[PDB]
C-alpha cells in the first residue's frame, strides 16, 4: 500500500522500492531506475553488505510514507504473496511459494508496519527459507539461510 | 704510534668530514669512543687534497638528525592511528552478519 | 624532494583510511528508517 514503486532496465519491472519512516530505499541488486521521476533523481547511498539503495523522502510525501517497526514476535507476517511464517528467528514460506522476479516486496506484520523486505529464497526440504535484510532498531542486519538464490 | 707513561692524557689529530664526528679510536688494543661537533671551515679553496674519505649513504647526517625521527615518527604515529581505525573498523564489520 | 613526497603521500593515505573507516561505520545507520545515532559517532563525523 503505497510502498510499490517500478524498476526497469528493459522495459519491464524488476523490482520493488519503498517508502518507510522519512527514507526510501531499494535493494541495490535490482538493475534500473525509479518510475516517479521525482525519486529516480534523488542522489542515493548504496552498501552492498547489505544490498540496498536509499535516499531521503521529499517533504510533500510525509503522507505516503509508511510506518516501521523493529519489534518482530514469532508467528504469521502478511505481504503481497500471501503470508510468511516468521519462526526459530528466521522468515520461511512453503517450497515453490516464492518465484525469482517478485524481489523487493516488503513484508509486513498484521498492523501494516513493515519488518523485512525479501531477496531471494532456498527450499530445504517442504519449506523455503526466505534471505531478507531486517533491522534491529540500531542496524541494518541481513539473514541469510545458509546460502539463496536471488529473484 | 704516541709515546705512553703512567696516569696522563694524550693528544691526537683527526680530520672527518662528518658534521658530528663520533667514533672510536683504538690504543693498545683499548677502544674510546670520541664524540663532537663539527663546524665548517671559514677558507673555501685549498691547494692540497682532502686527507679524510667522502661521506657516503649509510654514515651520514648530523647529530641534529632528530628533526628526521620526530618527523617520522610523527607521521608514522599518524599512519599507525588511521591504520588502528580501519583494522578496529574492519573487524567490526567482519564480526557483524 | 623525495622526502616531502612520501610524507604528504603517508598523510594521503592516513587520510583516505579515516574516510574508508568513517564511510563503513555511517553506513549501516544510514540505511536504518529510525533516525538513531549514538552523540558519540555523531562527534566523530
Amino acid at each position: 500500500n503505497d510502498c510499490i514503486f517500478e524498476v526497469k532496465h528493459e522495459g519491464k519491472v524488476t523490482g520493488y522500492a519503498c517508502l518507510v519512516g522519512d527514507k526510501v530505499m531499494k535493494p541495490a541488486h535490482v538493475k534500473g531506475t525509479i518510475d516517479n521521476a521525482d525519486l529516480a533523481k534523488l542522489a542515493f547511498k548504496r552498501s552492498s553488505k547489505y544490498d540496498l539503495e536509499c535516499a531521503q523522502i521529499p517533504v510533500h510525501m510525509k503522507s505516503d510514507a509508511s510506518k516501521f517497526t523493529h519489534e518482530k514476535p514469532e508467528g504469521y507476517y502478511n505481504w503481497h504473496h500471501g503470508a510468511v511464517q516468521y519462526s526459530g528467528g528466521r522468515f520461511t514460506i512453503p517450497t515453490g511459494a516464492g518465484k525469482p522476479g517478485d524481489s523487493g516486496r516488503p513484508i509486513f506484520d498484521n498492523k501494516g508496519r513493515v519488518v523485512a523486505i525479501v531477496l531471494g529464497g532456498a527450499n530445504e526440504g517442504a519449506r523455503t527459507a526466505l534471505s531478507v535484510v531486517t533491522w534491529n532498531k540500531d542496524i541494518v542486519t541481513k539473514i541469510t539461510p545458509e546460502g539463496a538464490e536471488e529473484w | 704510534e704516541i709515546e705512553v707513561e703512567g696516569n696522563s692524557q694524550l693528544q691526537i689529530s683527526f680530520s672527518t668530514a662528518l658534521a658530528s664526528a663520533e667514533f672510536r679510536v683504538q690504543v693498545c688494543s683499548t677502544q674510546v669512543h670520541c664524540a663532537a661537533e663539527c663546524h665548517p671551515p671559514k677558507d673555501h679553496i685549498v691547494n692540497y687534497p682532502a686527507s679524510h674519505t667522502t661521506l657516503g649513504v649509510q654514515d651520514i647526517s648530523a647529530t641534529a638528525m632528530s628533526w628526521v625521527q620526530k618527523i617520522t615518527g610523527g607521521v608514522g604515529l599518524v599512519v599507525a592511528v588511521a591504520a588502528l581505525i580501519l583494522i578496529v573498523v574492519l573487524c567490526v564489520s567482519f564480526s557483524r552478519h | 624532494s623525495v622526502a616531502s613526497f612520501v610524507l604528504l603521500s603517508m598523510v594521503g593515505v592516513a587520510v583516505g583510511m579515516c574516510m574508508c573507516a568513517r564511510r563503513r561505520c555511517i553506513t549501516p545507520y544510514e540505511l536504518t528508517p529510525g533516525a538513531t545515532v549514538p552523540f558519540l559517532l555523531s562527534l566523530i563525523c
